[PDB]
């Protein structure tokens, strides 16, 4: 997870969703260096670490599961693990499923309203058609990309917003 | 009392009316009163007698300016008033001649040189 | 708690209501009704169903005891039968209609410690568990029940004889105010069945008006304010003008004949014999209670009969709960459920000492 | 108590003193008015704001007069 | 309208994970409570005399709109009768601090450092919750892990 | 660990000669203006050290503690030191940058982080235009 | 009417939210509509602090 947090936030290839993924990284990052910022001045370590060998093991599959993944393929590797029945494990997934979630709800308040489109990085489902503008403007020309479907959207979610 | 209170005790003393009547001189009291409570320049009343000294000299009476020596000892013969400062800066603000040039002679220290 | 139980029963006029002190309904139901020849000891579902040759009586119709036999043997029944249970592990609150004598009270302290032998006793009165159970304790309640009717005004915490009016109003005379009309209209109805049958949609169909001269306007330019009921039982019996103007003879007793006087006016009269200092805080809390709770349309009605009769100088608040059938239930539930509230409820050792009238004057 | 007594005599002298600068300087305020002052100076005051209000009050009993 | 409201503050004051009767007890305790006490000068003004008590302690701007709010709310008063009252008993940079670099307004100023140690204090006060809580989540481990066996945690309890 | 420090140091210290070089009269009028308000979130970063060495002149300061308080000023002035050399590395004045931070106000929107600053670097800057 | 007592309650909202008051949207709504009625308010200030210390003495 230091390493993660580290190397996509040298990479400002890594898209809008992917420097908010980062970013909530960060904060999760930062408690576990609460831990070893009490723990050296204090120089057990075996009963203090036993509530964090359980978070820090989430964390890596949380990250294992995140490498390479953005647009609403991060709406589905992190939407994976809010699934499960233990309110623990969900309210430690989100402040992440938030921050992944508001990039994709910030690229559909400019494509419920007018702005700018969301292909130019593709990580929002349009694929715009360029140069047909006579009638056809109000049928074919956009193509529902299925990869970038985030899946806590529906498909009368993700699309009828189109 | 209470200093809230105390606001509303003045605007009936010097309105003979109530505060029934008229409310918007009690908000812009409010205005003015509020973040001033607290004597951010000197205390001095030594600087603050000798300010009623020039004022009844400007006023051509030298035996008031005179007596007012006795009276300013009486203030230290009993000492039981813990801001002298403030009482005479008030009634000398409030200043009336029974029958120009003021900012330019001596006024306290302003704490620009101090951390206030 | 680990203590030992207390017990609440409201004997009403309709139905008895029993049961254990800080329950959500009663926690037991029978009748009222006391079958004698017109059984002998039962009272229940055999006794209710078989009172075309069984006597037709409850205890309190009027306010007051109208037979004592009755109410010993509904009271010895419901406490026998119902709820099995005997009097040394159960301390009873009983409940009595507003002016009930004190001589009545003394009686029936006096019969209940003899020949059923309590520990502990409470005798209560009407209005003042209503109004506690609205959530105060000073007041002007107007409790029109089901056989009498009061304007009380309560402050500290107890009635004020000199300014309490007594009123002649039941929700029996209205039922019967039904009967009348119907019967001078040219329709035929004098017998009990059809009697229940209209309080059943009195209870439940009734509408009533937010005026005199608005209802009758709308009637009057062409008639529509028809729920149509079309019972199981068979009978087709149903008219929308009619019963918006059954309960709306309070207002003006003329229109019926009534020998009572009119509300307003009664309203008007308790604040005038109440103390002028005390006045304006007694008004602002108006209370609805009693056998009136027939629908609560007019409790808007009297919302707004409140708010004509008050002047600028007066505070309304009137508390519009829907708790208006069972408050006096409520009430008492309320009461004994409560330790803090023993320092109130009059003992065996105290009783002996003081005599039997006490409960009178203990009850605040 | 007498000792509390004592003290609020040599207070009592000392607002004499102050009723004697006040009426030489002519204030309007008279001595019941003053004696909200003194409590006031007694908390902590600014007197250029209470100064302020009060020669706006005193401008304004003959506003609406 | 107040029988339903007070039902809906019920509701509230109830748990929600049978829940049916215990939502008449505490309307129980609720009328309970009601009656105690009730057994035993303008609307503005009031605020007016904390807008004051605002006033002394900072915070210029909240006073400024307190006492426009209510100005045009007189041009209702039993609220805020009821809100003055109620005034204790809640809870127990941007680019605008000290900005002298842009904007149109003069630059001059003089220094005192107490307009920037109230803004140390604008860091430090999220950075006591942040140094609070690495204290806070080992003493509260601390005293769970360790305890007597079979006392340890409730759950064995049962 | 002090390697991992490094970017927000980093865009510092090629942040402020920004500031100093961008504020003479050979570099537009807009130019100005835009390295004006990247004088706010230097204010901050400065504070913010300080306070840490005045928590170690007590004995209550580490490295540790400077590394999770720095996290958002790594993204935040990271942003400023990317505008800063890509202003040095063309010509733009004027318009042109006042276009590179309405297009930024764009390319991220949906961080919240990269949006706010450029939001106001952009009501900031274009004063005189 | 109703469009009045709305927007007054929302303007309500905000200057109890900085005069730091126990409310909540649920007992602002009841004690508004109960100051409507009309009674004193000097003792509702007081049974409203009875009334969540005595739900607070059960949990």
């Amino acid at each position: 997870i230091r390493r993660y947090t580290d190397q996509r936030s040298l990479d400002r290839s890594f898209g809008l969703v992917g420097q908010s993924f980062c970013a909530a990284l960060h904060q999760e990052l930062r408690e576990y260096y609460r831990l070893l910022s009490v723990l050296h001045s204090q120089l057990r370590l075996l009963v203090w670490t036993y509530d964090p060998k359980i978070r820090l093991k989430t964390l890596a599959a949380l990250v294992d599961h995140c490498q390479g993944r953005k647009g609403g393929e991060l709406a589905s590797a992190v939407h994976a693990y809010t699934k499960t029945g233990d309110p623990y494990m969900r309210s430690l997934v989100q402040h992440i499923l938030s921050l992944v979630s508001h990039p994709v709800l910030s690229f559909l308040y400019r494509w419920i309203y007018d702005g700018e489109l969301e292909d130019t990085y593709h990580e929002f489902f349009v694929a715009s058609d360029p140069t047909v503008k006579t009638d056809r403007l109000w049928h074919d020309k956009y193509t529902l990309r299925k990869s970038m479907i985030p899946s806590f959207m529906t498909m009368d979610q993700s699309r009828k917003v189109l | 009392k209470s200093p809230n209170v105390l606001l509303q005790n003045l605007c009936c003393r010097i309105l003979g009316r109530s505060e029934a009547d008229v409310a918007q001189q009690f908000q812009y009291a409010v205005r003015v009163i509020g973040s001033n409570f607290a004597p951010t320049v000197e205390r001095d009343e030594f600087l603050v007698a000798e300010k009623i000294k020039k004022e009844l000299i400007r006023q051509r009476r030298e035996a008031d300016a005179a007596l007012f020596s006795e009276l300013h000892r009486k203030l230290h013969s009993q000492g039981v008033l813990k801001n002298k400062w403030s009482i005479l800066y008030l009634l000398l603000s409030l200043s009336e001649d029974p029958r120009s040039y003021a900012t330019l002679f001596a006024q306290a220290l302003p704490r620009d040189a101090h951390s206030t | 708690d680990d203590d030992i139980a207390a017990l609440v029963v409201d004997n009403g006029s309709g139905m008895c209501k029993a049961g254990f002190a800080g329950d959500d309904a009663p926690r037991a139901v029978f009748p009222s009704i006391v079958g004698r020849p017109r059984k002998d000891s039962y009272v229940g579902d055999e006794a209710q169903s078989k009172r075309g040759i069984l006597t037709l009586k409850y205890p309190i119709e009027h306010g007051i005891v109208t037979n004592w036999d009755d109410m010993e043997k509904i009271w010895h029944h419901t406490f026998y039968n119902e709820l099995r249970v005997a009097p040394e592990e159960h301390p009873v609150l009983l409940t009595e209609a507003p002016l009930n004598p004190k001589a009545n009270r003394e009686k029936m302290t006096q019969i209940m410690f003899e020949t059923f032998n309590t520990p502990a006793m409470y005798v209560a009165i009407q209005a003042v568990l209503s109004l506690y159970a609205s959530g105060r304790t000073t007041g002007i309640v107007m409790d029109s029940g089901d056989g009498v009717t009061h304007t009380v005004p309560i402050y500290e915490g107890y009635a004020l004889p000199h300014a309490i009016l007594r009123l002649d109003l039941a929700g029996r005379d209205l039922t019967d105010y039904l009967m009348k009309i119907l019967t001078e209209r040219g329709y035929s109805f004098t017998t009990t069945a059809e009697r229940e049958i209209v309080r059943d949609i009195k209870e439940k169909l009734c509408y009533v008006a937010l005026d005199f001269e608005q209802e009758m306007a709308t009637a009057a330019s062409s008639s529509s304010l028809e729920k149509s009921y079309e019972l199981p039982d068979g009978q087709v019996i149903t008219i929308g003008n009619e019963r918006f103007r059954c309960p709306e003879a309070l207002f003006q007793p003329s229109f019926l004949g009534m020998e009572s006087c009119g509300i307003h006016e009664t309203t008007f009269n308790s604040i005038m014999k109440c103390d002028v200092d005390i006045r304006k805080d007694l008004y602002a809390n108006t209370v609805l209670s009693g056998g009136t709770t027939m629908y609560p349309g007019i409790a808007d009605r009297m919302q707004k009969e409140i708010t004509a009769l008050a002047p600028s100088t007066m505070k309304i608040k009137i508390i519009a709960p829907p708790e208006r059938k069972y408050s006096v239930w409520i009430g008492g539930s309320i009461l004994a459920s409560l330790s803090t509230f023993q320092q109130m409820w009059i003992s065996k050792q105290e009783y002996d000492e003081s005599g039997p009238s006490i409960v009178h004057r203990k009850c605040f | 108590a007498a000792a509390a007594a004592a003290n609020l005599n040599a207070v009592r002298e000392t607002m004499d003193v102050l009723l004697e600068i006040s009426r030489i300087l002519n204030t309007g305020l008279d001595m019941e008015t003053l004696s909200i002052c003194v409590r006031l100076c007694e908390q902590g005051i600014n007197p250029e704001a209470l100064s302020s209000v009060i020669k706006e009050l005193r401008k304004a009993t003959e506003a609406l007069k | 309208s107040i029988t339903q409201l007070f039902d809906d503050l019920c509701e509230a004051l109830l748990p929600a994970a049978n829940r049916k009767r215990a939502k008449r007890s505490l309307k129980k305790v609720a009328y309970n409570a009601l009656f105690t006490n009730l057994f035993q000068l303008p609307a503005r003004n009031k605020i007016l005399m904390l807008s004051f008590d605002l006033r002394v302690g900072g915070l210029g701007p909240k006073a400024d709109r307190l006492e426009e709010l209510v100005e045009e709310l007189e041009a209702v008063g039993s609220v805020l009768d009821l809100l003055v009252q109620l005034a204790g008993s809640g809870p127990p940079r941007d680019y605008f601090l000290n900005n002298k670099h842009v904007g149109r307004n003069v630059p001059y100023s003089g220094y005192d450092c107490d307009d920037l140690s109230v803004f140390e204090m604008d860091v430090q006060s999220l950075i006591s919750r942040e140094e609070c809580l690495c204290h806070s989540m080992i003493q509260e481990t601390l005293q769970v892990m360790e305890a007597a066996p079979g006392t340890g945690l409730p759950t064995v309890g049962l | 660990l002090v390697h991992r420090i490094l970017p927000v140091a980093a865009s510092y210290s090629a942040v402020t000669r920004f500031i100093e070089e961008k504020s003479s009269f050979e570099y537009g009028q807009v130019n100005h203006a835009l390295a004006a308000a990247m004088r706010t979130l230097v204010k901050e970063h400065l504070i913010l050290v300080s306070q840490l060495e005045q928590l170690h002149r007590q004995g209550l300061l580490s490295l540790q503690k400077l590394w999770f308080y720095i996290q958002p000023a790594m993204r935040t002035m990271d942003i400023l030191a990317s505008l800063a050399t890509s202003v040095d590395k063309g010509e733009c004045l004027g318009g042109s940058t006042l276009s590179l931070l309405h297009d930024r106000s764009f390319s991220y929107t949906g961080d919240s982080q990269a949006q706010e600053l450029c939001l106001y670097l952009t009501k900031a800057a274009s004063a005189p235009y």
